[PDB]
């Protein structure tokens, strides 16, 4: 059972692993999304930054 | 004695398993509601901007 919750642990951090990989692209998409070349004004993304 | 005991699949490029099916499904079932939850808020980060 020691045994067991050990390998139970190490999921976790996969389960973990698997949400920030998942996540990071969501952040780093949305920040692709604000702006670019072209540009975006600032008061809705008060907002955006709020999300 | 056997519904005790973790058993093993090679599910389709064969990688081995030594399963529980109900792990199994968990994890099948799991994989579906994981995108559920990220469907979900990527679906709201398109939101908040598109609004």
């Amino acid at each position: 059972t020691l045994d067991k919750i050990q390998k139970k642990v190490n999921d976790d951090i996969k389960n973990t692993v698997d949400e920030i990989n998942k996540i990071g692209e969501e952040i780093a998409t949305i920040n692709k999304q604000i702006y670019g070349q072209e540009a975006l004004p600032t008061e809705h993304a008060n907002e955006l930054r709020d999300r | 004695q056997l519904q005790y005991d973790k058993v093993n699949f090679y599910n389709e490029d064969g990688t081995i398993d030594n399963l529980t099916m109900e792990e199994y499904y968990r994890k099948l079932t799991g994989k579906i509601a994981s995108d559920g939850e990220n469907n979900n808020v990527v679906n709201s980060s398109n939101e908040t901007l598109y609004n």
